[PDB]
């Protein structure tokens, strides 16, 4: 949907200032009029599902920078890897450890010859938000839940803790490889934390 | 029912007067303050609530604050990571309002 | 200051310093005023809301 | 953990603090706050940061060097001939533990026949009343109201719940206000040497932590671990508070919480946890003059919470008279102390005898009977009545 | 050989499985009917996806299995759910589409020790523990049958079964024989739901010297969620430790961690009822009768904590003029007079009631503020108790030992009805829509009549006047009334050992006709009196002036229609009577005379008795009368004789005369009546006397 809306803002606005042909992407959001649920709904069913949910806002991360695209050189003959896609929310990505160049007479890369360019990476905002379900809600004697929110690009500053907001997400996981457990406590076996 | 007159300083209150600055930097005050004096059952509460309702910004406090928040502003520092913290008072939250 | 007005007493029924008094604008002093027939019209306006 | 007892010390050091591990089935006893005898082994552990400056260490015998390349350097060359701190720490081991000096049914199979014979001797004396507060107080002069008080308080009531989900008080608590020199801090001393389960604090020498409860990290597994205060240690006995007014209101609070609730809740570091705390409290107070006014009330005579004031069970006030022959009684008394280290003493029953007399009486469960009623509700009646207009004001209100 | 060897290999595997089929095929109940018949077609109904099956049954029809189940519980239990899935499956065809898997649980089983017992006997065994929650995770979403993404090339690996000990670690890619990395594909990958709960030994089985001990469980799938931080709960559970990271190993000695992996949980009509309870003529001093059964006397609090738990109905014209409906409770007492019993039985009652202390430590505060949260460790707003009781009751003991933050907080939740926070860059108004009830002691320990209410209570008018209903208990001895509350505390405890109104209504019947009262009953004033109204206040303000002290003010009258309001909620009248008015008008006149002082007071109570007499006793005031003289006659043979004489007399000819000043001729029914004989008065004729 977004590329297609891209396209549309292509055939629209064909006539630009000149200078200016870079055409940008555009973020498309979502809206409804469907009743909402209970935050104490989310269970495992609902993974990779679009969800609407009420809630209040109690503290919100400063906004930060993100890269969608990346460019990596090599050590020895500067070769370069340009315009790599990373995946949206929080999802990590790994360098590749062989240079990927013909060279027969000529002797070869190293291991591992890969170096991230700052200065050639596309970048976007980004920011984490902290939500409590609804003291009008919450069951009696019983602790409230909380929740994390991923917000991008201009869902950013939308919302000040205090709020009373409802929400329209994907309920997902942080995937950042499969490293260890931590700490003195090791109970728990595959378990990923979870966000909206 | 009655203090006609209360109610109209009550709306000449909620328009309020005309700020004015003047070239030697000095300013003057283009807001209005109004006192109510009277016994207990007066119905003095009832037209605060109302101002605080009718007015598009107004805050409502008594003496000492309120259950979480000060009546004026205060400035602290944060040890951890150096910065100059301020919390919102019942005064500070309000600009143009009553 | 005493919890309710005492007209003969005139001024000391007020707490405050001049200082602070001089800021308002406008200064207005309610009391419980005896009227008989006035009584009625409250209560019957009280109930009607 | 296990510490060196006080009569080890010597001049001038604090308790020494041993650590002992238990075995399989001896796991089970050495509770905290006991004082018992162990016998086991002495054994070496070793140990990680004690050595902050290079100590004595291990190393190979084999006569190897390095190669160009691979050349025996720092990190490499200590972990190529296997070079390890030498370190170590000292920790005892048990195989036998068992108490220094030693559910009716239980106890009396215990006991032996000559045991039981005392218990039964004991049992069906009315001098037993007498007796036992002259064997607990033999030097302290006079008083006889405060021992009969502290000896019912050591013995108890019986605790009751009710169908609504109450609970009713079953332990009783008492204070003492008195001029100085009466004897105060005797009564509170005897019954800290008498009780085996007893803890004596001053006002202000205890903290909030060291009254109800603290929680620590466990050192190996991940759960946690309580470190009981002083109200926790006197759990079902006697706790003794000295200079009660100099107690911080905030832990008077505490203490009320602990009196009324007879339950400390803890919600710190992950962990929230609930333990009882079912004591019997007895103070020690000052007058605020230092002296009793006698023109005055006991509330205007003494500064403490009305909550706390209400809930003693008993109340004892002590005055000093001036020049009467008691000066005589009490210094014939003190004299025969230091003249006669030891043998100006007339005990009836030694303190293991009532300490196993008192073991198999808390034991009981006594009803109330049909004619009871009748004459509690009689005596309420006539000791409100007493509060009555026709005779002069009470220090306290019925 | 073990038993889990033997239980591994497939022989007996299946034949255990094909038993287990018979054994749920053929089981029926002592009356012959088919017992997983009827428990798999209600599971069916609800589409369910667990199963209960009992020890005792179990071990009765084939005991090999009850027998080895204690030492191999996993195989075991995944035998019997490929059996039961092929069972259901058999039974009905469509749950291939709804649920792949049916979990199989034991309920009943021999009791099995504490938390103090379990040792290394019991490792990897079957036990049941009963304890107390202290805390929960929330629900987790774990990982089952994950596919994982290579990142060479993007083929998909295929589902790999997650066991509760290791993580899955793929070996390689199928394709391009690549060692690594991998990642999970989340849109392809099922879930399971998780929680970790800790449980504590209770309080109560706790031997004296010793302190209870604590372990963890752990559930899964149906089990998520039934269980309440607080609660006492029993489980029947798998003691383990073959799960990675239980050996301590980076210092100290070689010591295990154990884990418990738990299976089992153990904690229309009545409309037609309320309505012909509503149909009887006296319900509503059923309901007031029924108030606080522990607590003898006082029944002029219980009747005025009915009109505060029934409540009234709010009101607003438009966005511009809120008025409440619900009416605060404020009790001063003398020492020993139970005021705390109130609160704890509203507590009791009520569906949604707070308690909290003014004095401290008290378990719930009473002001938010932002906080790491010291057991969940997360960052909480925490409001504090009025917040949290919407549309509920709050509870302060110890109203006068609240400092200036409380204090400051309940007069913005009573005035303005709505809390504001400011605090951690949090700006935040919250609802408090709640019913304040509260108790206090006076400033000497001791109630004065000769000063007035305020004078008498540490409280400021502000917060006096927020109150509609006061209450004084002020202790005074009477003989009689202390003969029997003495009475009834020695009868309470005796009971409790370990070895006027007809008849109150069941506690949970008055649950269900509060809930129906506040959710269907809508009084309307459309037939008020304004004139009556509007005389009485008006006289009320007259004789107030006249007096000099305390004038009434418009709020009372509001008061009144708002009990007037609860009243025609007792009786589910959908109209205002003039028989509720009157009685909110009694209220509302008793509570305002009762805060006067003595001159006051007297001459407000015989000049208003005209209105305070509405549904009043006769017998009652001259019993009143009687008391009043006994106690003049009684106090001046104290004085003068310096001692009480042993009998009690008074002349006939003095309660005649009174009862001609309160207009009563006649009191032969009085001498017959029941209160004549409780408090042990007797007349005699042959002397014109009373005696007592
Ligand atoms: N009418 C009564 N019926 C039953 N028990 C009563 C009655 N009056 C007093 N009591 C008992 O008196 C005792 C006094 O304790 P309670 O907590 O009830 O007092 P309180 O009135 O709240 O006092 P305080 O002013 O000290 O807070 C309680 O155990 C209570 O059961
Ligand atoms: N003239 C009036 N018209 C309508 N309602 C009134 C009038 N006077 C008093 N009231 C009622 O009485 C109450 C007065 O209480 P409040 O205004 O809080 O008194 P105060 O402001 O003096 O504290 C209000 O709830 C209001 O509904
Ligand atoms: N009635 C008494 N009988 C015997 N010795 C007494 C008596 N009264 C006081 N003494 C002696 O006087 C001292 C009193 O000091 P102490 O009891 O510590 O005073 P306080 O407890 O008031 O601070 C004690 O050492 C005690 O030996
Ligand atoms: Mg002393
Ligand atoms: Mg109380
Ligand atoms: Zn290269
Ligand atoms: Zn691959």
């Amino acid at each position: 949907l977004e590329e297609a809306a891209k396209e549309v803002a292509d055939e629209v606005t064909r006539p630009r200032p000149s200078g200016e042909e870079v055409l940008q992407d555009i973020q498309v959001m979502l809206k409804s009029d469907a009743s909402p649920s209970s935050i104490r709904s989310l269970k495992s069913d609902m993974m990779s599902h679009l969800v609407k949910i009420p809630g209040i806002i109690i503290a919100a991360s400063a906004v930060r920078a993100k890269a969608t695209r990346i460019s990596i050189q090599c050590r020895s003959c500067r070769n370069t890897l340009t315009n790599i896609a990373m995946r949206p929310g929080l999802e990590g990505y790994a360098l590749p450890r062989k240079c990927n160049t013909d060279q027969a007479g000529r002797p070869k890369c190293p291991l591992d010859p890969y170096f991230i360019m700052p200065d050639k990476c596309k970048c976007v905002d980004f920011q984490t938000l902290k939500l409590q379900e609804l003291p009008d809600a919450v069951p009696h004697g019983e602790m409230p839940r909380h929740m994390q929110l991923y917000c991008d690009r201009y869902l950013c500053d939308k919302v000040v803790p205090g709020n009373r907001v409802t929400i329209m997400g994907i309920y997902s996981i942080k995937k950042f490889g499969l490293t260890t457990s931590r700490g003195r406590d090791r109970v728990g076996v595959g378990i990923r934390s979870s966000y909206i | 029912f009655g203090g006609t007159d209360m109610k109209k300083a009550i709306a000449c209150l909620l328009f309020g007067g005309s700020r004015k600055r003047l070239p030697d930097g000095l300013t003057r005050r283009g807001d209005i303050n109004l006192l109510m004096l009277g016994d207990p059952g007066t119905a003095k509460s009832q037209l605060l609530k109302f101002v605080e309702k009718c007015s598009p910004i107004g805050v409502y406090t008594s003496g000492k604050g309120s259950s979480a928040a000060g009546l004026t502003a205060s400035v602290m520092r944060d040890p951890s990571s150096r910065n100059f913290i301020m919390e919102g008072g019942a005064m500070v939250l309000a600009d143009g309002g009553v | 200051v005493f919890g309710r007005w005492d007209e003969t007493k005139g001024e000391d029924n007020i707490d405050f310093m001049p200082t602070i008094l001089s800021r308002f604008d406008m200064i207005f002093i309610v009391k419980d005023e005896h009227n008989e027939e006035r009584d009625v019209m409250l209560a019957k306006h009280v109930i009607t809301l | 953990r296990i510490q060196e007892t006080q009569a080890e010390l010597p001049r001038g050091s604090i308790p020494r603090s041993l650590e002992v591990i238990l075995r399989a089935e001896a796991v089970e006893s050495a509770q905290a706050g006991d004082k018992c005898d162990f016998t086991g082994t002495l054994i070496v552990v070793p140990d990680v940061s004690k050595l902050s400056t290079p100590g004595a260490r291990a190393e190979t015998n084999s006569r190897v060097s390095g190669v160009d390349g691979y050349e025996t350097e720092g990190i490499r060359g200590l972990r190529a001939l296997g070079v390890r701190d030498l370190s170590y720490r000292l920790v005892f081991l048990a195989c036998c533990v068992a108490p220094t000096n030693p559910t009716a049914e239980s106890i009396k199979n215990q006991m032996t026949v000559k045991e039981w014979e005392k218990v039964f001797e004991m049992s069906q004396d009315k001098n037993l009343y007498h007796n036992l507060c002259t064997s607990l107080f033999p030097t302290i002069h006079g008083n006889d109201e405060v021992k009969r008080g502290v000896l019912l308080m050591l013995f108890g009531g019986v605790p009751k719940t009710t169908g609504e989900g109450t609970s009713l008080r079953g332990d009783i608590n008492v204070c003492i206000v008195g001029d100085p020199s009466t004897a105060k801090s005797q009564f509170l001393k005897h019954v800290e040497e008498f009780s085996p389960r007893a803890v004596y604090t001053s006002g202000k020498a205890s903290s909030a932590a060291g009254l109800t409860a603290a929680v620590v990290r466990d050192e190996e597994s991940h759960e946690f671990v309580i470190e009981a205060g002083a109200l926790m240690l006197a759990d079902n006995g006697v706790c003794c508070i000295d200079e009660f007014d100099k107690m911080d209101v905030r832990d008077q609070v505490a203490i009320h919480e602990a009196m009324e609730q007879q339950t400390i809740s803890i919600t710190k570091a992950g962990v929230k946890a609930t333990l009882n705390a079912r004591t019997s409290i007895l103070a020690a107070a000052n007058p605020i003059s230092g002296h009793y006014d006698r023109s005055k009330s006991l509330k205007q005579n003494i500064n403490l919470s009305a909550p706390i004031m209400s809930r003693f069970d008993l109340f004892f006030i002590l005055v000093d008279e001036c020049n009467e022959v008691t000066d005589y009684a009490i210094a014939r008394r003190i004299v025969d102390l230091h003249s006669r280290i030891e043998e100006s003493i007339d005990r009836v029953y030694s303190l293991d005898d009532i300490r196993r007399y008192l073991l198999f009486a808390r034991q009981f469960k006594p009803k109330i009977s049909k004619e009871s009623e009748d004459f509690i509700v009689e005596q309420y009646k006539h000791l409100r009545q007493r509060d009555g207009s026709g005779v002069t004001k009470s220090s306290w209100r019925i | 050989h073990s038993v889990r060897e033997w239980v591994s290999m497939a022989g007996p595997r299946l034949e255990i499985h094909h038993r287990f089929k018979n054994f749920l095929r053929t089981h029926v109940d002592s009356h012959g009917h088919n017992v997983f018949k009827e428990r798999i077609s209600d599971m069916c109904k609800e589409n369910r996806e667990s199963l209960v099956v009992n020890y005792e049954d179990l071990a009765a029809r084939e005991h090999v299995l009850a027998y080895f189940l204690p030492e191999a519980p996993a195989e075991l239990l995944q035998i019997f759910d490929e059996a039961a899935l092929e069972v259901v499956l058999a039974m009905y065809p469509k749950y291939d589409r709804i649920t792949n898997h049916i979990h199989v649980r034991i309920s009943h089983l021999p009791l099995v020790e504490e938390l103090r017992s379990l040792r290394q006997l019991h490792l990897n065994q079957l036990i049941r523990t009963s304890g107390v929650v202290t805390s929960c995770t929330g629900v987790l979403p774990q990982l089952s049958m994950v596919k994982y993404n290579c990142n060479k090339c993007n083929f998909v690996l295929g589902p790999f079964c997650q066991s509760q000990n290791q993580e899955v670690k793929p070996g390689s890619c199928p394709e391009c024989q690549s060692a690594g990395p991998f990642e999970v594909n989340m849109e392809e990958t099922i879930y399971q739901n998780y929680q970790r709960i800790r449980i504590q030994e209770s309080p109560g089985k706790v031997a004296a010297g010793r302190l209870p001990r604590s372990k963890d469980a752990i559930l899964l799938a149906d089990l998520v969620d039934s269980c309440k931080p607080g609660d006492e709960i029993e489980l029947t559970g798998i003691y383990h430790n073959n799960y990675d990271g239980s050996l301590n190993t980076a210092n100290g000695f070689p010591v295990f961690a154990t884990v418990i992996l738990a299976n089992h949980v153990a904690k229309d009509e009545d409309v037609k009822m309320i309505t012909s309870l509503s149909k009887d003529q006296q319900i509503g001093e059923k309901i007031f009768a029924s108030i606080a059964p522990s607590i003898y006397g006082h029944e002029d609090i219980k009747r005025g904590l009915a009109l505060a738990l029934f409540g009234g109905e709010p009101k607003n014209p438009g966005g511009k003029h809120k008025v409440r409906g619900d009416i605060n409770v404020l009790l001063c007492g003398d020492p020993g007079t139970a005021k705390s019993q109130f609160l704890k039985y509203i507590e009791k009652v009520s569906s949604r009631a707070i308690f909290t202390t003014g004095q401290g430590a008290s378990a719930v505060g009473l002001t938010a503020y932002v906080q790491r949260h010291p057991v969940s460790r997360e960052w909480t707003l925490e409001a504090g108790a009025l917040v949290l009781a919407d549309r509920g009751v709050c509870l302060i003991d110890e109203f006068d030992k609240m400092n200036d933050q409380d204090r400051t907080s309940i007069h913005e939740a009573m005035e303005q009805q709505s809390i504001s926070i400011s605090k951690a860059g949090i700006v935040t108004s919250l609802q408090a829509r709640c019913t304040v009830i509260a108790a206090a002691n006076p400033i000497g320990g001791r109630y004065d009549p000769s000063l007035t209410f305020s004078e008498n209570v540490d409280l400021t008018e502000p917060i006096i006047s927020r109150f509609d209903i006061l209450c004084v208990v002020r202790d005074t001895v009477d003989p009689v009334q202390d003969e029997m509350l003495a009475r009834f505390v020695v009868g309470s405890h005796v009971r409790h050992h370990p070895s006027y109104g007809v008849e109150p209504l069941p506690q949970e019947v008055l649950k269900k006709y509060i809930i129906y009262a506040k959710e269907r009953v809508h009084p309307k004033l459309n037939q008020m009196d304004q004139d009556k109204v509007a005389k009485m206040y008006s006289d009320l303000r007259k004789e107030s002036m006249a007096t000099g002290s305390i004038p009434i003010t418009v709020r009372h009258i509001e008061s009144m229609i708002r009990m007037a309001e609860a009243h025609a909620r007792i009786h589910l009248r959908d109209y205002v009577i003039e028989d509720d008015v009157n009685m909110a008008i009694r209220v509302m006149l008793e509570s305002f005379i009762d805060t006067q002082k003595f001159s006051v007071m007297r001459s407000m109570r015989k000049t208003f008795a005209r209105y305070l007499s509405f549904r009043r006793d006769n017998n009652e005031l001259l019993l009143f009368i009687l008391k009043q003289l006994v106690a003049e006659q009684v106090t001046y043979q104290r004085n003068r004789f310096g001692a009480q004489q042993d009998t009690i007399e008074v002349p006939e000819k003095d309660l005649v005369d009174k009862a001609r000043q309160i207009n009563i001729h006649n009191l032969s029914a009085f001498y017959d009546s029941e209160l004549f004989r409780m408090n042990k008065f007797s007349h005699d004729l042959k002397r014109k006397m009373i005696l007592q």
